[PDB]
């Protein structure tokens, strides 16, 4: 997971 | 009735009118994505949209994409700041209609 | 006729629509920002998705703030009468009230004002639509268990 | 299927969830008053629900209460920056589910 | 039994909720800021629409910043299991994220936060409804003739 | 008409  | 501000002559729309924002996130929020299967919004946006955009206003598909997001994501970090959150994504609706995909 | 009630948009134009898919994935490494793994599997799935619905799909991939700008002005001065609606997606970087391009920063407002009522005269009374996968600030959603 | 962000053991919700903010305006936007009648979002808001709260689903209403602000009304005004302006209110919407008032 | 679906929020419980209108009419002279004429048509008009469909409506009139916050701490430590929904209504000057108390703003976020998942556990679940008549800024819209 |  990733944030953008 | 009668008074200044209605019933004009010329018709005119706000130019703001008929648009709809579909946001992934709150505002001020981060918006989460996984590296693999793509961002949790999108996921949900086409995934209701596969299942309800024969059946469904559009709004009310937005609001089925809002508890899909809401219910069944939530982040894994190894870093504790950003582990365990969540998000809701926003409908911001400046529209004037019912839309329905189909007719 | 017998009764009208016009509670729906007209969605029966000869064509849906246009739904462009701006998607940045890689950014100058000047701008400092990462690469976003898992936005080609969102800019497939849209495309698929807005297929299926019977929208003109166009994917551009890795634009930059300038590149952006012109496409969004280029697609605003198309002749839309013959379309019901209009969709743009965005997938970038973002913070609130701008998304990212490939160098740098663009107002969201910049681009949605090329669709303004007065601005695009074939898409007035038509809707709209802009869904925007991107950070709105940085503050974190801790939930509650329910 | 299986990854690290989905179905999580112990259910959680976003904290932002189920909230709706009808703002009478867009961002950014004055909103218009009449000092005689109200506000004109106020007064299409009251109508509205007066008219379709045993009917519609929230979302419909709201959106009933766009068109109508958007169409209806137009500022008056002498002084010529503030004359022949247009309102159009915006739906922000995290809920999660369909409303309506009714059962 | 059959089938459930969950798609809509439950709304039968024994009271609706409270509906709290925040009136805010005359301001502080020191704030610089106008009476704000046709409000109380507004409140009238809120009060009356709450009650037809079953609200337990609350008024308050011309609150400081002070109270507002007071005000809505306050309601959310209330017990609202009994409670289908909660309604507030703002009515006053206001900037983008702001509504004015009569002797000066209270940043919208405050107030909401009060009614976060977390904060009011018994409208986690419930939808929270802020209707808000107030400014966002100072852009006026021109329209389009259509 | 006034503005809020």
């Amino acid at each position: 997971d990733e944030v953008d | 009735a009668s008074g200044v501000d209605d019933d004009m002559a010329c018709h005119k729309i706000p130019v703001e009118a008929d648009f709809l924002y579909a946001y992934s996130t709150a505002p001020g929020y981060y918006s989460w994505r996984n590296s693999k299967d793509g961002s949790w919004f999108i996921q949900s946006l086409c995934a209701m949209l596969k299942q309800y955009a024969d059946k469904l206003e559009f709004m009310h598909i937005l609001t089925r994409v809002n508890r899909k997001v809401a219910t069944e994501f939530e982040s894994f970090s190894f870093d504790a700041t950003f582990h365990a959150k969540k998000q809701i994504p926003c409908i911001v609706s400046m529209l004037t209609k019912e839309l329905y995909f189909y007719h | 006729s017998g009764i009208s009630l016009d509670n729906s948009y007209k969605m029966d134009y000869p064509e849906m629509g246009l739904c462009i898919i701006i998607n940045n994935k890689n950014f100058h490494k000047s701008t400092g920002m990462t690469s976003r793994s898992g936005t080609d599997v969102d800019a497939a799935n849209l495309r698929e998705t807005f297929r299926n619905l019977k929208y003109e799909v166009r994917n551009k991939n890795d634009l930059t703030r300038e590149e952006i700008v012109e496409l969004m002005r280029d697609v605003s001065k198309e002749d839309h009468s013959k379309r019901s609606s209009f969709v743009c997606v965005l997938l970038s970087h973002g913070e609130e009230g701008i998304i990212f391009g490939t160098n740098g920063p663009v107002d969201l407002k910049k681009i949605t004002n090329f669709f303004r009522g007065d601005r695009c005269r074939s898409l007035t009374g038509k809707p709209k639509l802009f869904i925007i996968q991107a950070c709105r600030g940085t503050e974190l959603d801790c939930g509650i268990e329910t």
